[PDB]
């Protein structure tokens, strides 16, 4: 899975948060923006064959599954110091 | 001829280092305008986020 | 049927009966003394209150004025009757000519075309300008953006592109004036009429003296006319005089609408407001819009959120810079930031692609040498680093060109340079067949021939 | 017409604007600061004789009036790249 | 019975109302049924009459207004002691290894006061790591705290894994591992590493991963610390490994914003120094027993200067800062000798032998950094002969600070090395006094011992 510009996703979530009048944070991003990206990227996993058997109710045996993520972020003039990067 | 060229080297290095020292000082005076402008902008932006952060 | 109940700046609140409250974006109307004022609905608040932006001067409003609810959006004259005429944001005629004989009117708020309806084209559009269609060539039916700070040639470049493209374009053209000097608009209108090309251009003006609601919506009026000529199946040119002013007029209103500020004090909805305009100025399977947009960058800061989000919406981006204009080099295009989607070996051929990457590689390497040149001067460079610096300075000067609209300034006659002729010149400098001419020979010359001729005159 | 310091007008409008709690922008000026200087200077114009005739109800024929403006801006350390300049 | 009702839900912050007689105390715990699932809430504030503001210790999704809430009249209490060894638990102390119930005999509360001033201990027993730069420049005691300071991708996790191999196996006692905002992949890698090492039965693990809600990430550190305090009060000597303290402060920042606290500098919560201090002070060694602590701290952007790295520096006895510069130049470990130090680097205890060697290295490497900039202008051509010896010693010393790790053989193919304190003193003093510039610069690099350094030069 390739997420193009997760930086754009964050700006959409900032718009929603400020229109709902939640307390703003750094660069006016909502405080819970880390939890936005954190609970998305942690879905990219390799799962052992016992989870795949337990999930597929035994229909698939002995194979591991995997989801690989490649998020893309844009930095303004290279500054790794910004809040979303 | 060799000894004259050696004295000509020392006088050429002297005038080169003079020009280098002046060009270094002239670059300090430009970097300090960049730094002070970034100093002031960082204070204004952080204090705007604080004041606009309450209420 | 409704009453004004608050008046903050350009924003007006109106109370209506609970069964009669206006839809979003409906147009309301008010007597402001002897004037008529139009209000556009932005938000519905609780209790039949509705909050609106005045499309005219807010001065002289009392509380308690009766407001009339016109039950439709702002709708503007459209089609072949709109051609060669100057209009308000409200589509009213602003030249002293009579009524616009329109057969049809369209609402200025529209959805963008479906993903299924889009269309793609690789067809290069040729321009007179050496740097632009060397470094950032652009195609029929695509978007071009000129970025720059204040006073660096955004307008002069767009006025040359109007001249040069209208040589090979036959169909109609639309010009949206959003937030630029009126004097320009008047000079352009008299240039178009004195050359009889006006019969094919439709102009919408909401210039910088007008209050925020005009400047916000006038951009949309310009698009709505271009979208008609596109849906008639034509192919069309749209020039937008400064698209930054649309987002700034949104900033001037945003806090009065009661929205918490975002980032550098911008409206929180900035990226949606920019997208919802830019996504409808596109070509399609029925017809094509080719567009050039000027994009002012505030305080020369290329990283401000408004410039930064505009860069993603464009096919060719040309970035002007004050440091090059200060050296006299016009057009003050920066070859190390200007780029295009169309600069591909498959689209432009290998020789063009290879010449453009050669020019960038040399000019970047010259930037890497400037710090040592600044501290120690040039005599401490390597013996081929001196050769790179000599070629890079010649390349920098050969990007400069005389423009036919700059005769009022330079006085020098203007030049048109074909693509084949410019790539041959740059390739020859990079191979060094001209490495015996002086730098001054390359300044303000149309073609390489003219540089060797100028070197004969010293 | 000479305006002896439009930078001092912007500071005064910034004072009034901030005392009305209006959210500040770049260098703490409001976004209305472009609109402030725009609507002022855009009156310095030259007008055609049909405007002068229509304005003066025909009492003046064929003349054209003008207002010429020389605004002054003071800039810090010669920085031509600051906001209000 | 259940005696309160939910009145708001805004993200992770749940407001609950109770009758004015039975309002839950601060840090008390409440329980609600979210769909089929039992959810715990922790009370942050009493605000107005009868309402309390709380943080959800689980997903907030699916809560309605008007759900009944029950006040468990105590803080979150977790199972402690011998029954936790070999088990993985969450913030609530439930078992997440799928091996069944914990089977504990005692439960303690995760919120408690620190040891009294009268109860503290001073002892300076030198621990030994086998890592050249640490044992030279930042030697550890027992009962002290060790900070590993670094930005993203500089070796905090590799160094913590090597330190776990070296210290724990020799420790002959219990240990606790706390994963605060740790990557689930790395938590699985560590668990499998511990069971393949067959050391898992002396270590208790608490994990609160990155995907977990802010309340989980906030309170996990206190759960792991409460287990370490149980083993300490039994009178034992224990290791506590905390895999990043920064995400404790950061979970507090996400929480703080919607708790309605007025923001502070750099967007941090007002309570940052208080919240850090209430955690770090519990982590000490008393007259009854000893906790030894190794902590990683994330420094944002390598800044080292923003409030969270700044506040944490005060609490630690040993500080190892890992630098992007050395890591990027490709030398490992990336420990900066000019910013790393321990309060055990005292002439008295370490003896003059070690102290004068360390201060000698530090003085050379600072002189090298001054020359290094103007060397770009002068090359070595216009440098002097006094400079040329110093730079030669400095570069080869700066190579001899590298070492290959048994953990990092995966990255490197070369076997891990171990180096004793006496040997690394002998090697650095050997270049300090013996000045064996006979040998190429790579002969000092990634070798480990002094004998292997000369043997590598003998081979090339
Ligand atoms: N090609 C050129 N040759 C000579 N002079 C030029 C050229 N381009 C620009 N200039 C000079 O620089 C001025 C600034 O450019 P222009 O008139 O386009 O304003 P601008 O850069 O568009 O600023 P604004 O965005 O405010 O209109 C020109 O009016 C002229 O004075
Ligand atoms: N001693 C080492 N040997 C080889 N590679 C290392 C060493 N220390 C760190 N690295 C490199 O650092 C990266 C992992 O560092 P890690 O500590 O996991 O990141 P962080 O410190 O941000 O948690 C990998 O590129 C790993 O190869
Ligand atoms: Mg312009
Ligand atoms: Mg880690």
């Amino acid at each position: 899975i390739i997420y193009d510009d997760l930086s754009k996703q964050a700006v959409a979530y900032r718009q929603i948060s400020l229109l709902l009048r939640r307390p703003p944070g750094r660069e006016a991003f909502p405080g819970d923006v880390f939890y936005l990206h954190s609970r998305l990227l942690e879905r990219a996993a390799r799962v052992n064959a016992e989870y795949v058997e337990a999930f597929t109710k035994g229909e698939v045996k002995g194979k591991t599954g995997s989801l690989t993520a490649l998020p893309i972020i844009e930095t303004q003039a290279g500054d790794v110091s910004a809040f979303v990067p | 001829g060799v000894v004259e060229n050696l004295a000509s080297e020392q006088a050429a290095r002297m005038v080169a280092m003079k020009a280098a020292t002046d060009n270094g000082g002239s670059l300090i005076k430009e970097l300090q305008l960049v730094y002070n402008k970034a100093r002031q902008a960082s204070i204004t932006q952080e204090l705007t986020e604080i004041v606009s952060g309450a209420a | 049927t409704g009453k004004i109940v608050q008046v903050i700046g350009a924003v007006v609140d109106v109370e209506f009966p609970q069964d009669a409250v206006p839809r979003v974006y409906d147009a309301l109307e008010v007597q402001n003394g002897n004037e008529r004022l139009v209000l556009e609905v932005q938000q519905q608040l609780g209790g039949g209150i509705v909050r609106t932006i005045a499309m005219g001067s807010s001065d002289g409003l009392r509380r308690g004025l009766d407001v009339k609810d016109l039950e439709h959006p702002i709708e503007v004259p459209v089609g072949k009757a709109t051609l060669g005429r100057i209009m308000n944001v409200l589509g009213e005629p602003v030249d002293m000519k009579g009524e616009i004989g329109e057969e049809e009117r369209w609402a200025i708020h529209r959805a963008a075309p479906s993903y299924e309806e889009l269309s793609n084209s690789q067809e290069l559009l040729e321009t007179g300008i050496k740097v632009i269609d060397l470094m950032a060539p652009f195609a029929k039916g695509g978007k071009v953006g000129l970025f720059g700070g204040a006073g660096v040639g955004k307008t002069v470049n767009m006025m040359e592109l109007i001249r040069n493209i209208a040589i090979e374009h036959s169909g109609y053209s639309v010009f949206a004036g959003v937030g630029e000097r009126t004097r320009e608009g008047n000079d352009f209108y008299h240039e178009m009429t004195d050359s009889n090309v006006i019969d094919k251009v439709s102009l919408v003006y909401g210039q910088m003296n007008e209050p925020p609601g005009n400047r916000l919506r006038v951009a949309l009026t310009g698009l709505t006319m271009a979208e008609k000529f596109r849906d008639e199946g034509r192919d069309v040119l749209l020039f937008v005089d400064n698209i930054y002013r649309y987002t700034l007029a949104g900033t001037e209103v945003s806090a009065l609408l009661g929205r918490m500020p975002s980032a550098v004090g911008y409206q929180p909805t900035l990226a949606e407001e920019m997208g919802v305009l830019q996504e409808r100025i596109t070509s399609t399977k029925t017809g094509s819009i080719t567009s050039v947009q000027a994009v002012y960058v505030p305080a020369d800061d290329l990283t401000d959120p408004s410039p930064a989000t505009t860069f993603a919406h464009l096919d060719a981006t040309v970035v002007l810079s004050r440091q090059i204009a200060s050296l006299g080099i016009y057009p003050a295009v920066d070859p190390l930031d200007s780029t295009s989607r169309q600069l591909d070996p498959l689209v432009v051929g290998q020789e063009h692609y290879d010449t453009a990457r050669g020019v960038q590689s040399i000019l970047q390497r010259y930037q890497e040498l400037k710090d040592i040149i600044a501290i120690l001067g040039m005599d401490e460079l390597s013996e081929e680093d001196k050769l790179v610096v000599a070629r890079a300075r010649k390349i920098q000067r050969f990007l400069s060109q005389p423009f036919f609209v700059a005769e009022v300034f330079t006085g020098s006659p203007g030049k048109y340079v074909s693509l084949k002729d410019t790539i041959r010149g740059f390739k020859g400098i990079m191979e060094g067949e001209y490495d015996h001419l002086p730098e001054q020979a390359f300044y303000m010359v149309g073609s390489i021939e003219e540089a060797v001729e100028k070197a004969k005159k010293l």
